[PDB]
C-alpha cells in the first residue's frame, strides 16, 4: 500500500519540471501506477497534476497529458463522496480549452480522446445517480449540463480548420459522440456538420472519412437520415477521387446490411452501381460486387430476379441467381472495360458528344438504326479513332455507355478540382521554403541529449566533409 | 387544403407504381413458365462427369 | 563550407513524403492455396500484372501512432507501381520525437470489401544523429506482413549493412551525388559487378523495394537539414554546485498546491447561484451555522466550515454577522469567486461597525472589502469614530499608499478621516496628533519609509483638504498650525 | 383533422371525383395481388433455383478443372526443371 507515499515524491515534481522528457517520463509513471492507486488518490491527488499538464508549454506534453488523463478517468470504478461534480466543474472546464488549442496535435489528441471523455463523464453521472438512491442531484439537470457541455465540443472540432480533426472525430468515435446529441439534435446539428465535409472539394481523404463514419450517425438518425444522405451518396459515386467512390460504395454497402436505405432507393441505387461491375478499379468493381450481393441478400428471391437481375444482366454473363454469395457474382462478372479504353473517354476536353457518337452507333449496332454516319467534330473522330486503334471491342463500348452517366459526372467533378488547382500551385512542386515563414536558419561552418545529439551530427558532417574534400583533391 | 391536395397525389403516384410492380411480376412469370423446359437430367449428369474428372485430378495431384 | 539547419521543433509546418515507385517481382502464391481458398483468384495479385496498389503512411512513435493514416490516391497501373505523390501527412516537425516512424504498408485487393497488405517498411525519420530524412531513400518491403511501427520495428526498411545490395546501393547513391570520387574507368567497371550483383539478387531473392522521398527544405537557395531539437533542450539544467543551509532541496517548495486548489473549485461552486434561493438548511444544518457565525473574529474557519457557509451563502445573507464569516471563506485571487463574493456582498443584510473594524484589518486587502467597511462605518456617530481614529489612524497601514499619493464605496479610509474630520473639529483635532505623531516616528522613517512617507502625504493631503474646506473649516488648518 | 376522419376529401381542383377511402381499398388490393404474384414467382423460383445450383455446381467444377489442370502444368513445369538441375548437379559433383 506504500504505493501512495511513492505517488508523494513524483507529483512533488510535475510542477516543475523543466524538460519535454522528464514531463513525458511522470506521464507514463502515472499512467503505470493509476491501476494500483485508489480511486480517492487518483481523483484528488492525481488527476490536479494531469489538468496541469494540460497547459503546459509544450505541446507533445498537452497531448499526452490529456490522453492520460482520459486513460486515467476510465479506471474510476467509484465516486468519492466529494467528487461527484468533477467532470461538470473542474475536468470538463479545464481541458476545454485544449479543443481550440493552437497546436493541432493538441487538438488532433483532443478528438482522439473526447469520443472517450464523454462516455466516462456520463458513466460517472450513472454512478452517481446509483450512490444517491443507495445512499438514500437533480440528474435531468446535469445530463443536459454534460450534453450540452459535450456537444459544444464537437462541434467545435467539427468546425476546426484543419481537417485532420474532422477527420479524426470521424474514425474515433462520432457514432458514440451522437448519443450527447440525442435522436433529434444530431441531425439538426450533427449531421449537417458531417454533410458539410462533402463541400472540400480539395481534400479527398475528408470526403473519404465521411462516407466511413456517416453510416453510423445514419444509424443512430435512422429514418430520417435517409432523403437527406441519399443525394449525397450518389455524390459520392460520381466523386473525382477514385477512393472516395470506393468508400461511398463501401458506405452504400453497410447501409443496406442495416436497412437503412428504403426499398425503393435500393433498386435504384443497384440501378447506378450494377455499371460498376465493369469499371477498370477492381476496388470499384468488386465494391459494387460488395454493395450487389448484399442487396440479392437483403431482398426477396423474387425480386432478385425480376427486380435486380435486370438491372446486373447486361454486365453478367449467365443470368445465375444466388448472386447473394460475393463468390459467385465475380465468377460471372464479364471482362471489364480495360483501363486504358476508360481513361481515353474519360480524360477527353469533350466528353459529352463521345458518348452522343457511341449511342448511335449502339443503335446501329442492334438495329435501331440503319447506318450511322462520321462524327462531325474531328476531335470525336480523333477519340474515336484513338479508342478503336487501342482495341475497343463493341462490348467495351456497351459497358462505356453503361458507365455513361458516372464518367460525365465524374470528368465534371475533376475538371472543377482543377479549376481549385490555382489554389495550390505552389505545393504541387518538389520544394517548400522557410522564406514564407521567415523561420529563423541556423548554420555551422564546417570548413541535454538534443544538444549532445547535435554536437555529434556537426561532427559527422566536419569529417565527412573533410572526407570528401580530402580524397577529392587528392585525385 | 393544400396538405389535402398533397396527400392525394401521394396515394396516386404510391397505386401506379404498385401497380406497375404487379405488371413486372406478371411479365416475369410470362418468362419463368418458358425457363421451366430446362431439363434438370443432362445438367446434373453433365456435373456426374465433371465430379469424375475432377476426382481423376486431384488424385494426380497427389501424385 | 556551411551547414544550415533548423530545429525539428522551430519547422511548425507539415511533414511531407513522396511515394515513390514500387521495385521487385511479386511473389504469386502456387495454385495449391488458390485451391483451399478459391476467393485467391480474384485478388490483384493474380488478375493482373499490376494491381492498383495503394500505400498507407502511419506515423508512429513508441509503439504509438501519432496521427490518422495517410493514403495515396487513386493511380492506375500497367507496367510499373509507380506513384508520384506527396502525401502531406498528418503531423507537424514539432510534434515529432526522436523515435518518430513511418510505416508504409502497400495494400491489394482480396475480393470485395477487403484490403490485404502486399508488404510493408518502416524507416526512422530521424537518422544516426537526430537529422532528418534527408532525400531519395529505398526501403526494403517486408511480404506479406503490415508494416510495423513498434520500436524495435519488426519490419525496418533499412539496415545499419550486411548484405551487398544495401551497402552497395548506398555507395552508388552517394557516387551520383557526387560525394563519391569519380573515375571514369573503374566506374565503367565497378557498375557492371554491381548490376550482377543486383541482378542476382533480384534472381536468387524476391524482395521488392519502395523508394520514398522527403522535401528538402529551402530558403534563399539554402537547403536546411532539421535536426530533432527541443524548446526548453537548449539550456542546461541551473543546478547548484554546493549548498550549506538548504540541506534537502524540495522541488515544490513555493509551488501552488494543486490538490488544494481542486478542493476549492468543487467544493464552493458558484453554479449554485440559481438553486440557493430555494435551497436552504436544515435542522441539523441551522444549528451548525448558527454555530460558525458565533466564533470570534479571529477563529479562522476550518474548509469543512468554510464549505457550510459558502453552501448556503444565500441563507447567511439574512444574517448582520455572517458576512464577517463569508469574507474569510472567499479566496481574494480566484476571479471566479471574488465576482461573486462582491455580489453576495452588496445583498446581505449589512454588518454593524464593530464587525466593520475588521474588514479593515490587514488580512482583507481587495479594495471593495475594505470601502465596503468604509461604507458601514459612516454609519456610525462621530462620537465613536473619535475612539476608534486611534486605531483606525492604524489601519491606513493596510490602505493602499498609491491611493494616497495621488488622492490630492464613494471614499477610501483615508478620505473617509479626513471627511469626517472636517464635519467635526474633535476629530480634526485628535487626527492632526496621531498622524504627526507617525512623521515624526524615526524609526518608521528608516525601518519602513514608504509608511512613513503614506503618513507624511496623509499629511498633506489633510493639510490640502482642510485649505479646501469652508472658511470655518480653513481656521482649522491655522489653529493646528 | 376533421378531413382525414371523414374520407370524403377530394381534391379542391376537382382532378378527380373517387374518394380517398376508394383509392386506399384499390391500394389494399393491388397489395393483395402484389402478394399473390410474388407467391406466384416464388413457385417458380424454386425450380430455377434448383437447376441453377447445379449450374453453378458445374461452373465451379468447370472454374477448378482449368485450375487443377494448370496445377498439374505448374507442378510438371516445377518438376521437369528441378529434374534438369539435378542431373546437372550430379554431373557437377
Amino acid at each position: 500500500n506504500g504505493l501512495v507515499i511513492l505517488v508523494s515524491v513524483i507529483t512533488s515534481c510535475l510542477q516543475t519540471l523543466k524538460y519535454c522528457d522528464s514531463k513525458l517520463a511522470a506521464l507514463e509513471l502515472i499512467l503505470h501506477l493509476a491501476p494500483r492507486l485508489s480511486v480517492e488518490i487518483l481523483l484528488d491527488r492525481i488527476t490536479p497534476y494531469l489538468l496541469h499538464f494540460s497547459n503546459d508549454s509544450v505541446p507533445r506534453v498537452r497531448a499526452e497529458a490529456l490522453r492520460t488523463l482520459t486513460k486515467v478517468l476510465a479506471l474510476v470504478k467509484e465516486v468519492p463522496r466529494n467528487d461527484i461534480n468533477i467532470y461538470p466543474e473542474y475536468i470538463l472546464p479545464g481541458i476545454a480549452h485544449l479543443a481550440q488549442d493552437d497546436a493541432t496535435i493538441v487538438r488532433l489528441a483532443y478528438a482522439e480522446n473526447i469520443a472517450l471523455l464523454a462516455e466516462t463523464a456520463l458513466r460517472f453521472l450513472e454512478l452517481v445517480q446509483l450512490k444517491n438512491l443507495n445512499m438514500e442531484g437533480n440528474y435531468d439537470t446535469e445530463l443536459q449540463a454534460l450534453h450540452e457541455m459535450v456537444q459544444q465540443k464537437v462541434v467545435t472540432l467539427l468546425s476546426d480548420p484543419e481537417n485532420i480533426v474532422k477527420q479524426t472525430l470521424m474514425e474515433n468515435g462520432i457514432t458514440r459522440l451522437c448519443v450527447f446529441f440525442g435522436r433529434q439534435k444530431a441531425n439538426d446539428v450533427l449531421l449537417s456538420h458531417m454533410i458539410t465535409f462533402l463541400n472540400d472539394k480539395n481534400d479527398w481523404h475528408l470526403r473519404g472519412a465521411f462516407f466511413d463514419s456517416i453510416v453510423g450517425v445514419a444509424a443512430y438518425v435512422g429514418w430520417q437520415s435517409s432523403s437527406i444522405l441519399k443525394p449525397l451518396l450518389q455524390q459520392g459515386l460520381s466523386d473525382a477521387e477514385e477512393f472516395v467512390i470506393v468508400k461511398a460504395l463501401y458506405a452504400l454497402t453497410c447501409m443496406c446490411q442495416l436497412g437503412l436505405l428504403q426499398k425503393p432507393h435500393v433498386y435504384e441505387f443497384a440501378s447506378d452501381i450494377a455499371p460498376f461491375l465493369c469499371h477498370p478499379n477492381l476496388w470499384i468493381r468488386y465494391g459494387a460486387v460488395g454493395f450487389i450481393t448484399v442487396v440479392a441478400r437483403q431482398i426477396s428471391t423474387a425480386d432478385v430476379y425480376c427486380k435486380l437481375m435486370p438491372y446486373l444482366d447486361p454486365y453478367i454473363t449467365q443470368p445465375i441467381i444466388q448472386i447473394e454469395r460475393k463468390l459467385v457474382l465475380l465468377s460471372v462478372l464479364k471482362e471489364p472495360v480495360s483501363r486504358s479504353i476508360f481513361d481515353y473517354a474519360l480524360r477527353s476536353k469533350d466528353i459529352t458528344s463521345l458518348f452522343r457518337h457511341l449511342h448511335m452507333r449502339q443503335k446501329k449496332r442492334n438495329g435501331s438504326l440503319p447506318d450511322c454516319p462520321p462524327p462531325e467534330d474531328p476531335a470525336i473522330a480523333q477519340l474515336l479513332k484513338k479508342l478503336l486503334s487501342q482495341g475497343m471491342t463493341e462490348e467495351e463500348e456497351d459497358k462505356l455507355l453503361a458507365l455513361k452517366d458516372f464518367m460525365m459526372k465524374s470528368n465534371k467533378a475533376k475538371a472543377n478540382i482543377v479549376d481549385q488547382s490555382h489554389l495550390h500551385d505552389s505545393s504541387q512542386k518538389g520544394v517548400i521554403d522557410l522564406a514564407a515563414l521567415g523561420i529563423t536558419g541556423r548554420q555551422v561552418d564546417l570548413v541535454t541529449t538534443c544538444k549532445t545529439e547535435l554536437q555529434q551530427l556537426i561532427q559527422q558532417k566536419r569529417e565527412q566533409c573533410n572526407a570528401e574534400r580530402i580524397a577529392k583533391q587528392m585525385m | 387544403e393544400e396538405c389535402t391536395d398533397t396527400l392525394l397525389d401521394q396515394l396516386d403516384t404510391q397505386l401506379n407504381v404498385t401497380e406497375n410492380e404487379c405488371q413486372n411480376y406478371k411479365r416475369c412469370l410470362e418468362i419463368l413458365e418458358q425457363m421451366n423446359e430446362d431439363d434438370s437430367e443432362q445438367l446434373q449428369m453433365e456435373l456426374k462427369e465433371l465430379a469424375l474428372e475432377e476426382e481423376r485430378l486431384i488424385q494426380e495431384l497427389e501424385d | 563550407e556551411k551547414f544550415h539547419y533548423i530545429y525539428s521543433c522551430d519547422l511548425d509546418i507539415n511533414v511531407q513524403l513522396k511515394i515513390g515507385s514500387l521495385e521487385g517481382k511479386r511473389e504469386q502464391k502456387s495454385y495449391k492455396a488458390v485451391l483451399e481458398d478459391p476467393m485467391l483468384k480474384f485478388s490483384g495479385l493474380y488478375q493482373e500484372t499490376c494491381s492498383d496498389l495503394y500505400v498507407t503512411c502511419q506515423v508512429f512513435a513508441e509503439g504509438k501512432p501519432l496521427a490518422l493514416p495517410v493514403r495515396t490516391s487513386y493511380k492506375a497501373f500497367s507496367t510499373r507501381w509507380n506513384w508520384n505523390e506527396w502525401l502531406k501527412l498528418p503531423v507537424k516537425y514539432p510534434d515529432l520525437p526522436r523515435n518518430a516512424q513511418v510505416a508504409l504498408t502497400i495494400w491489394d485487393v482480396y475480393g470485395p470489401g477487403k484490403a490485404v497488405p502486399v508488404g510493408g517498411t518502416t524507416v526512422s525519420l530521424f537518422g544516426k544523429y537526430g537529422m532528418f530524412r534527408q532525400g531519395m531513400h529505398d526501403l526494403k518491403v517486408w511480404p506479406n506482413v503490415e508494416a510495423d511501427g513498434s520500436e524495435p520495428t519488426k519490419t525496418p526498411g533499412r539496415t545499419s549493412s550486411e548484405d551487398q545490395m544495401s551497402r552497395l546501393a548506398k555507395l552508388t547513391k552517394a557516387h551520383r551525388q557526387g560525394h563519391m570520387v569519380k573515375v571514369d574507368w573503374l566506374d565503367r567497371l565497378t557498375f557492371r559487378e554491381i548490376e550482377m550483383i543486383n541482378e542476382s539478387e533480384k534472381r536468387s531473392s524476391n524482395f521488392m523495394y519502395l523508394m520514398v522521398e522527403f522535401r528538402c527544405v529551402k530558403c534563399d537557395d539554402k537547403e536546411y537539414g532539421i535536426v530533432y531539437y527541443e524548446k526548453d533542450g537548449d539550456e542546461s539544467s541551473p543546478i547548484l554546485t554546493s549548498f550549506e543551509l538548504v540541506k534537502v532541496p524540495d522541488p515544490q517548495m513555493s509551488m501552488e498546491n494543486l490538490v488544494e486548489s481542486k478542493h476549492h473549485k468543487l467544493a464552493r461552486s458558484l453554479r449554485s447561484g440559481p438553486s440557493d434561493h430555494d435551497l436552504k438548511p436544515n435542522a441539523a444544518t441551522r444549528d451548525q451555522l448558527n454555530i460558525i457565525v458565533s466564533y470570534p473574529p479571529t477563529k479562522q474557519l476550518t474548509y469543512e466550515e468554510q464549505d457550510l457557509v459558502w453552501k448556503f451563502r444565500y441563507y447567511l445573507t439574512n444574517q448582520e454577522k455572517a458576512l464577517t464569516k463569508f469574507l474569510k471563506c472567499v479566496n481574494w485571487d480566484l476571479p471566479q469567486e471574488a465576482k461573486q463574493a462582491l455580489e453576495l456582498l452588496g445583498k446581505w443584510k449589512p454588518m454593524d461597525v464593530e464587525d466593520s473594524l475588521e474588514l479593515l484589518s490587514s488580512h482583507y486587502t481587495n479594495p471593495t472589502v475594505r470601502r465596503y467597511a468604509v461604507a458601514r462605518l459612516r454609519q456610525a456617530d462621530d462620537e465613536d469614530l473619535l475612539m476608534y481614529l486611534l486605531q483606525l489612524v492604524q489601519a491606513l497601514k493596510y490602505e493602499n499608499f498609491d491611493d494616497i499619493k495621488n488622492g490630492l464605496l464613494e471614499q477610501d479610509l483615508c478620505t473617509f478621516l479626513i471627511s469626517r474630520a472636517c464635519k467635526n473639529s474633535t476629530l480634526a483635532n485628535y487626527l492632526y496628533w496621531y498622524v504627526i505623531v507617525e512623521c515624526e516616528d524615526q524609526d518608521t522613517q528608516q525601518r519602513d519609509p514608504k509608511t512613513h512617507e503614506m503618513y507624511l502625504n496623509v499629511m498633506r493631503r489633510f493639510s490640502q483638504a482642510l485649505l479646501k474646506g469652508d472658511k470655518s473649516v480653513r481656521v482649522m488648518r491655522s489653529l493646528l498650525a | 383533422a376533421k378531413c382525414v376522419q371523414s374520407g370524403d376529401f377530394v381534391y379542391f381542383d376537382g382532378r378527380d371525383r373517387e374518394r380517398f377511402i376508394d383509392k386506399k381499398e384499390r391500394l389494399s388490393r393491388l397489395k393483395s395481388k402484389q402478394e399473390e404474384f410474388q407467391k406466384e414467382v416464388l413457385k417458380a423460383m424454386e425450380g430455377k433455383w434448383i437447376t441453377d445450383q447445379l449450374r453453378w455446381k458445374i461452373m465451379s467444377c468447370k472454374m477448378r478443372i482449368e485450375q487443377l489442370k494448370q496445377t498439374i502444368c505448374k507442378g510438371n513445369e516445377e518438376m521437369e526443371k528441378n529434374s534438369e538441375g539435378l542431373l546437372k548437379t550430379k554431373e557437377k559433383n
